[PDB]
């Protein structure tokens, strides 16, 4: 009944309904039940007819790992007919023209490029931020457990970065920002790291809810434990899926700001912008994630939601998506 | 009226039901809660789930048990294989322009130009540039085909195995039951289906089989042999078993009183039909015939298994650009198969389809394929309702991929009660159910 007063009602039937799923899907030992939980998913198909401006249409950048991508562009302009092969990958006509690779959430398990919660929000992020989004297909946990994912990512990045049809009339290069949701924040930041590390520039980062954790229990996690659709015991059967065998909450995979991470002082590092919500569980090892970018030297701009919960984007019923949308797309179009 | 936000994300919710339903997700909560992981470990392994989208019987189930679409993907190629897509549009519109005389050149060129490629796109390029040079100049074996195919692609093995689960499904609790197959080819999809009846709790029922086929130019009685090798292993198992054949050169000419059948209340009829019902679209009233005869029969469940493309349609330049999506998807799935004889004899009879599908017009094309959307529209006008599928069927499938293929990146889908197979993120065929509308 707590939870019930903060979210509109539509809202609290969805998350509730995915928290009761992914309860049926979770097995004591360690195990996932990959076939109920494929068949319980509610899935989409790519339409290259320009619908409300925005068309889609896939591609297979790897086929040794089975790696692939969804691609979301505006609808043209100049040409009334709808767009087909031959003209999917035409030469984009703009000075400056933004390009989001995104990673969805689901914490390391759940979910794919293809379901429809993550294709909506694809299309809004093109039809408010005017730009190209490329959603990538990453491995889940525990079949696929750490590092595919970024291994992923980075082959994804890679691949956009070496696109022709890509690049913007300005500098001759593309513009390359980065998203996250959940899980998704955690590779963003992961895949930022490496193209730091190597010749690629990524201009910026968007990480809504990142998913961070440790070994200690924090005040948040001890004082809204169950009451916001989320709960410890979840928490870390999901973080014991997705980190190697017998490795504790310390490992830098889950603690970015643990003794064994790197330092990111003095380090080719992209401006962040972080949204954290207030009613989170999780949201103290946000705000650490947050206040330990800003203490190496790095640009970080904080959204801090005080009334907010998990999953506040996938409906745009209430003003914290609508000032999300505002910020970010304040944020890629600077 | 649903809830329109809620429809966008793939769930169907009632705008009056909405409290409702959440009053059902806390009784649920509750019962997790003092259940523990027994009825966890019931729900995720002895249950059956059905139609996840609507929310609200799905809630029910659970307190009950605990108490036009443009697809395409894109593979890298090369320039190559650009201008070859370049030449073979820009010959389908000079054939659709009336000119005749470019496109001899165009055809000729297309050829020229496929030489020097490899991979998917060179035997695409191939097959097309065959059936435009047979559709200009027309302007001024076959079951070792089909075996091989079954042999190389899942496609068949996908349709016989969804069929038989919601046949078994719905012949639960009989005694007398009737099979009528549409599609009686050499009858590889009955011993399953049948062993599966005969290791059923309570005891397995006695087999009626009627098999309908096309009239062949030798007049070969293959129907016969058929009939008597499913009868041997009938007998195998201790099953009561009868076989019957029709010959008949469309399933127009079809009525149920030559089908010489039995009282409903006495004997159980399901009906079949796997790739057999777009051939009836070339004929101006075909369908709408073979469905009344459908309803007239009067059966517990009716399987069909279909393609989904929609290559149907009023201009020849876009049922084209369609077949070639689609051809070319599923050439590229193909590549991924190792090399043998049945590979080949399966490229030649995707050859053929091809050349049919371009070429021919009017009755004598018969490759007349349509998506689910238009099928299901057909099918509630004939007055028939939706058959759900459940998670079982859904998982035998998906098991029966992840052994016979294993590498290839074939996927299981579900989507208005109905089972998708498709290669990565673009659906292939379709498999459905369907009953008498209430
Ligand atoms: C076990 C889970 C996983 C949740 C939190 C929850 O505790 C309950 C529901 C999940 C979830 C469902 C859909 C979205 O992917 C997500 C980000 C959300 O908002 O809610 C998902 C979110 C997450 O992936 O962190």
């Amino acid at each position: 009944i707590e939870s019930r007063t903060v979210v509109p009602l539509n809202t609290w039937v969805l998350i509730s309904n995915f928290k009761v799923a992914y309860n049926i899907l979770r097995r004591p030992d360690g195990t996932f039940n990959r076939h109920l939980a494929e068949y319980l998913d509610r899935k989409v198909t790519a339409n290259a007819n320009p619908v409300d401006g925005v068309f889609s249409f896939d591609v297979l950048i790897d086929r040794r790992i089975n790696l692939l991508s969804r691609v979301y562009r505006p609808a043209y302009a100049d040409q009334e007919q709808p767009p087909s092969i031959l003209d999917l990958e035409k030469p984009v006509d703009g000075d400056i023209v933004p390009v989001i690779l995104f990673f969805h959430g689901g914490s390391f398990a759940h979910s794919s490029a293809n379901s429809a919660i993550y294709d909506t929000l694809c299309r809004r992020l093109v039809g408010l931020c005017k730009c190209v989004v490329v959603s990538v297909n990453y491995r889940r946990a525990p079949e696929n457990p750490y590092p595919c994912a970024y291994d992923d990512g980075w082959i994804a990045l890679n691949w956009v970065n070496s696109r022709s049809w890509l690049k913007s009339k300005k500098d001759s290069k593309v513009h390359i920002f980065l998203a996250g949701d959940s899980s998704g924040g955690n590779i963003a930041h992961n895949v930022a790291l490496r193209a730091g590390e190597s010749g690629i520039d990524v201009l910026g980062n968007i990480l809504l809810n990142p998913m961070f954790g440790g070994n200690e229990r924090t005040e948040s996690e001890k004082s809204l434990d169950g009451k916001y659709f989320v709960t410890v015991r979840d928490r870390d059967w999901y973080w014991k899926a997705f980190l190697p065998e017998g490795e504790d909450r310390e490992h830098p995979a889950c603690n970015p700001f643990s003794p064994r991470g790197k330092s990111l002082e003095g380090v080719s590092f992209p401006k962040s912008l972080v949204v954290v919500a207030g009613l989170d569980l999780i949201r103290d090892w946000q705000l650490a994630y947050a206040e330990g970018l800003k203490k190496a030297g790095q640009e970080v701009k904080l959204m801090h939601l005080e009334k907010a919960t998990v999953g506040f984007y996938l409906l745009p019923n209430n003003n914290h998506f609508h000032n999300v949308m505002d910020e970010i797309s304040a944020f890629v179009n600077a | 009226m649903d809830d329109e936000l809620l429809a966008v994300l793939g769930y169907k919710v009632r705008s009056s039901e909405m409290a409702e339903v959440a009053l059902k997700l806390e009784q649920l909560e509750t019962m997790m809660s003092n259940v523990q992981e027994d009825g966890l470990s019931h729900l995720a392994t002895d249950t059956v789930h059905y139609n996840p989208s609507e929310l609200y019987s799905w809630l029910d189930n659970m307190l009950s048990e605990l108490n036009s679409t443009r697809s395409v993907i894109l593979v890298d190629s090369q320039e190559n294989g650009v201008r070859l897509v370049h030449a073979l549009m820009a010959c389908a519109e000079a054939i659709q322009q009336n000119n005749l005389t470019l496109a001899e050149a165009l055809v000729k060129q297309i050829g020229c130009l496929a030489v020097s490629q490899a991979g998917a796109m060179r035997k695409v390029a191939t097959y097309f540039a065959e059936a435009l040079a047979r559709r200009i100049y027309r302007l001024s074996l076959s079951d070792t085909l089909q075996m091989h195919f079954y042999e190389t692609c899942p496609y068949l093995k996908f349709a016989h195995f969804t069929a038989n689960q919601a046949i078994l499904e719905a012949f639960e609790g009989k005694k007398r039951v009737h099979v009528i197959d549409f599609s009686m080819n050499q009858g590889l999809q009955w011993p399953a289906l049948m062993q599966a009846l005969a290791l059923r709790e309570g005891g397995p029922p006695t087999f009626r089989l009627t098999g309908i086929g096309p009239p062949a130019p030798d007049n070969s009685d293959h129907l016969h042999e058929v009939g008597c090798k499913l009868a041997q292993l009938a007998e195998a198992i201790h099953v009561e078993f009868e076989y019957r054949g029709f010959v008949a050169n469309s399933l127009a000419d079809l009525d149920a009183s030559m089908l010489e059948l039995r009282p409903s209340d006495t004997e159980a009829v399901a009906v079949n039909s796997v790739f057999e019902l777009h051939k009836l679209l070339g004929r101006p009233g075909g369908i709408e015939k073979v469905l009344g005869v459908v309803k007239q029969i009067k059966p517990v469940i009716f399987t069909v298994v279909e393609q989904e493309s929609n290559h149907n349609g009023p201009v020849f330049l876009d049922r084209f650009t369609e077949s070639l999506h689609y051809y070319s998807t599923l050439f590229d799935s193909l590549e991924g198969v190792p090399n043998s004889q049945d590979k080949v004899m399966s490229e030649v009879y995707l050859g053929k389809q091809i050349c049919n599908l371009v070429a021919c017009e009017g009755p004598d094309r018969v490759e007349r394929h349509e998506t689910l959307s238009q099928w299901g529209n057909r099918f509630g006008s004939s007055g028939l309702a939706p058959a759900h599928l459940g998670s079982n069927a859904f998982k035998q499938a998906s098991m029966l991929l992840s052994v016979f293929n294993s590498g290839q990146g074939y996927r299981v889908e579900e989507s208005n009660g109905c089972l998708m197979l498709g290669w990565h993120t673009r659906p292939l065929i379709t498999t459905s159910a369907w009953k008498l509308s209430t």
